[PDB]
């Protein structure tokens, strides 16, 4: 199947900023604040004592290399008498998945709607909605703040819901595997919301998520930080205004990248990757699903007509060639321009 | 020799005829005898450069886009609006090439006129005369990187628009804001030589217009939409100002809400709307673009983002809670727009103006009327800005460069035109009603979201 | 082995700021405060009496040189009727050593991972974890406040722990050598936390440290102070309740836990662990690149250290002190790039 010169979808999952609050004993809440402070380190860079070729530079003597190097950073910590930290945001599940936002080929637009409706019937939205919801319900969207904590608790508040808010107490002890989420009293009632949202022509499914982090005394928090061009401050946090004060946030695009770490179907899969075209890893600067493999997202769009005859049969669809179906769907939930240029 | 090079470049004011032309030949090299050399090949390279001279730069935010625009704004807008027609159109520059940014200096430096407008001289004039071709537009909407905007033209009809940054305006706001460090907001763009000659002058720093001081709030059939907390919006309302998002984006939020209800109740048809802003917070958050195909990230740009919290009141033509919630549009100028579940109670509909404004919470705010007083210049803008610091310039509408025609690819099958941003000043009312309620007016020359009184 | 263009680790030890409190008799606690006050000193500079060359400047007569030079400093002291001083912070030990945080080379990543596994199996985490923990359990993180004191007492509260808080009473008398720490009732149980933290793919080990300083009457306390590019001494501070209060910073505290490096080629005093290990008392670098025993010359011998640790022969002390310095800079973290 050819790719059109206009094809782009909207995203189906819409997060927000993560705001940080400080809870004092006697239960009053204050927005978390931060300050900048200059520090003094040594003169370690390996560019300050060595040249490009590898030999030691002669200007960097032993006295000149023990001199002291000042740097300015933003520093955010938990106040002394505090009890814990609230962390609140909210997700929607829109189902802009069913139709393209933009298309100029009637043959390709019909091929989408056959793929979405045949994936929905034969395979169903149970597998993907389980994987997204196991990133909300643990502290995946709390990136580094989960690490080095006593315990953290997640409390959901869904909108098309009757009552009795959904709780997830003491992760790192209770909720380790897939089975521990399913043993919750109301887990299938929430998985079947995201299935209801994706499968309807107008599905909404608001969640209101709120965490409770019990840190050590006087401990660090790690918010997200800015990306700017260079013409002294080496670490600048992203922030909002809560009440009348500045406050560190953990951004909306940073939060959406944590819900979408699902992709463990690249050809040598160990760790799940963030869902995207030719799915990259930013830990080690490489590209799994490189287009030479043939398992990036544009080489599966050219097999999209072929995946209709597989789903329209009655034989069991042979797990290797439906891991490509999960990756095909997760990029249309993610959205994006799908042209060549 | 640098003060001589900056003078012929378009981000400085203009400046014996035998001295000047010997400079312009030496600028094309990467002495009076280097000028006397006359390579035949050199002439046809400079002839291509006057072809790709441009009035308005399509490749401003994104350097991968491709187009040539040498037009003037069509028609003249009133005194309370501002665009490229009022400022004299002569700070035009060169684009489309990175190798020929030096070789364009002979025929495009425009010491006010431009040189681009024995045997070799006759031949050179013939190529320039035949290849001047005043007032051209060369865009293909199929495989490039442009923005596309549908606006409700007249009624039951739409026109696609593509905004393009104007080079005469960018020089005007850059030169005037050298003095004022309070009202300037520097944004840096990488790969400067790919952008154009007008970026190579400033080095990448473009010196936008920042709206004075920080936002503060004194305690100040109809449908009420309260507390639309938007997380990451564009503060870039224009190619010029950084602050609250363009009022066309607030109009798109309202009209997509109008268009979603017409699936169920097909007679809804919002007439006007009113905006009650709390809490701006404009910041320089970045934006990490994804990897593109030899796989890397594209060129980086300074990103200005804002966090608007506001209450929207709409004057309806004449509805369930489940219909009002699921028909809410989920973006306001690229930002996640949401209402809390505890604020779903306050989506009631009222019949008077007094009961609606007493109904909403978060009392301190502003009500956003337009400032209509004679801003024909940035010095006219900044005179209003220094009197009242919270006066908040933004983009208010679009100003066409050419009448809409049929293009082979336009966003959703409509007539396409190429427009430019219109900058207006935005007041605030303590709270009569026609000053507050905004609506989209359609004129042949331009499109502006005005209040109903103006 | 070559240095890649991306190589960076996270730190494995995360301290916090130290907060100071005043304990009164009847055992109520108030945060410590300070004030700025102007003083008046003599006019000693050697730049005011002599020129650069060495001869006396002639405009500085005996009357102009006895004139009075005012300054302004921050001044913190213990209140009068106070009992002692509490100092509390927290440390984590969180296994970032096992794999590099960011590394574009898959060959250099495999080599670094083998080293951390070969080192624990052949040498073990007993030697480093003892040296880090002995800087918590005495007053090393109380830098100059330990000096000129009557006694100071450390109380640990480890988190994956059952009960009976670990106490170290009357240092300068009871806890002087390595054997004095080993004779504590529970020292092996706390060393085996830091060993378990470094040896697991998710090792956590949080400590809650609290000290008790008995100073003389009305005595000085020495907090950490700011780097500014008027007041001549400006303290670092945090807000406790509604009071400004002196702290002893998070990076200052981590510098005291990592004073371990006594394997530099003429070692007398242990140094703060870093590349080309500096000694800012006498402003020089031991482990200069001409020595060949800085950290970037031991990285390029990492493939060599794998054959040494995977043999049956006992490794020599000279080339396992290079392995302690190799491991102590990965616990410290940092960018290890080039070019």
């Amino acid at each position: 199947m050819k790719l059109p010169t206009n094809l782009a979808y909207e995203r189906s999952i819409d997060p927000s900023d993560v705001c940080f609050f400080v809870v004092w004993p006697d239960d009053r809440k204050t927005p978390l604040t931060y300050n900048s402070r200059t520090l003094l380190g040594q003169m370690e860079a390996a560019s300050l004592a060595y040249d490009v070729s590898g030999q030691p530079i002669k200007s960097a003597t032993a006295e000149a290399l023990a001199q002291g190097n000042p740097h300015q950073v933003d520093f955010c910590h938990v106040p002394y008498g505090a009890s814990h930290i609230e962390c609140s945001f909210s997700v929607s599940f829109s189902s802009e998945l069913r139709q393209p936002y933009k298309c100029n080929s009637s043959k390709v637009k019909q091929t989408l709607v056959q793929l979405v409706e045949l994936y929905e019937t034969k395979i169903g939205w149970t597998e993907l909605a389980t994987r997204y919801l196991m990133n909300i319900c643990n502290g995946k969207w709390l990136w580094k703040n989960t690490r080095k904590a006593y315990c953290w608790n997640i409390v959901l508040t869904p909108w098309p819901w009757n009552g009795e808010k959904v709780g997830f107490e003491d992760i790192r002890t209770n909720y380790t595997s897939r089975q521990d989420f399913k043993n919750n009293k109301n887990w299938s009632a929430i998985v079947e919301m995201i299935k209801t949202a994706f499968s309807s022509t107008d599905g909404l499914a608001i969640f209101e998520v709120r965490a409770t982090l019990h840190l050590p005394t006087n401990a660090m928090v790690r918010p997200s930080q800015v990306f700017t061009e260079k013409e002294q401050n080496s670490r600048v946090f992203q922030s909002t205004t809560i009440d009348g004060e500045r406050s560190p946030i953990l951004g909306a695009f940073k939060t959406g990248a944590a819900i979408a770490t699902i992709d463990d179907w690249y050809p040598e899969a160990t760790e799940p990757l963030r869902v995207g075209r030719f799915g990259v890893h930013r830990e080690d600067v490489t590209c799994y699903r490189h287009p030479s493999t043939g398992k990036d997202f544009f080489s599966i769009l050219q097999q999209a007509e072929h995946y209709i005859e597989v789903l329209s049969a009655n034989k069991t669809p042979a797990q290797e060639t439906i891991n490509d179906m999960h990756f095909l769907m997760a990029n249309l939930i993610k959205g994006g321009m799908f042209q060549h240029k | 020799t640098t003060e001589l090079k900056r003078a012929f470049r378009p981000l400085t004011p203009h400046i014996n005829e035998l001295d000047a032309l010997t400079i312009l030949v030496n600028l094309t090299d990467k002495a009076k005898c280097k000028q006397k050399l006359r390579d035949e090949k050199w002439w046809a390279s400079c002839i291509n450069c006057v072809n790709y001279r441009q009035s308005h730069n399509p490749k401003f935010p994104d350097i991968r886009s491709e187009g040539v625009i040498r037009t003037q704004a069509l028609g003249e807008l009133p005194s309370f609006l501002l665009s490229s027609s009022k400022i004299p159109p002569y700070h035009w520059s060169y684009s489309h090439d990175s190798k020929y940014v030096n070789k364009s200096a002979f025929l495009t430096n425009e010491f006010i006129s431009c040189l681009g407008e024995s045997q070799k001289t006759c031949k050179a004039m013939a190529k320039q005369l035949a290849d001047i071709t005043l007032t051209t537009i060369n865009v293909t909407l199929a495989p490039n990187y442009l923005t596309q905007i549908s606006l409700p033209d007249s009624d039951t009809s739409y026109i696609s628009l593509s905004p393009v940054a104007s080079l005469s305006m960018q020089s005007h706001f850059h030169q005037r804001l050298q003095d004022e460090n309070r009202h300037s907001a520097i944004t840096r763009f990488s790969r400067t030589t790919n952008m154009g000659v007008t970026a190579m002058t400033c080095g990448g720093a473009f010196r936008m217009l920042k709206s004075g001081a920080k936002f503060s709030s004194p305690p100040h059939s109809f449908l009420v939409l309260p507390n639309i907390r938007v997380c990451g919006a564009t503060a870039l309302s224009s190619p010029v100002t950084v602050g609250i998002p363009s009022l066309t984006a607030f109009f798109g939020f309202v009209h997509a809400f109008e268009r979603n209800i017409n699936r169920t109740t097909s007679s809804f048809r919002v007439e006007s709307f009113a905006i009650c802003v709390h809490q701006l917070h404009v910041e320089k958050r970045g934006l990490t673009a994804e990897f593109v195909e030899t796989i890397s990230a594209p060129a980086t740009r300074d990103d200005w983002q804002c966090d608007v919290v506001f209450s929207l009141i709409l004057n309806t033509n004449f509805i369930d809670q489940d219909t009002l919630v699921t028909s809410l549009p989920k973006r306001l100028a690229r930002g996640s727009a949401k209402i809390a579940i505890d604020d779903f109670k306050h989506i009631n509909s009222f019949s008077t103006l007094e009961t609606a404004i007493e109904s909403l919470p978060i009392e301190a705010g502003r009500w956003l009327s337009l400032y209509a007083q004679s801003n024909n210049n940035l010095s006219d803008l900044l005179a209003a800005m220094t009197e009242d610091h919270q006066l908040m310039a933004s983009c208010v509408g679009y100003h066409l460069l050419e009448e809409p025609k049929d293009k082979p690819n336009s966003l959703r099958g409509y007539k396409h035109a190429i427009a430019e941003c219109i900058i207006g000043l935005i007041n605030s009312i303590t709270f009569d009603p026609n000053t507050i309620f905004w609506s989209l007016k359609n004129y042949q020359n331009y499109l502006v979201v005005q209040p109903r009184s103006i």
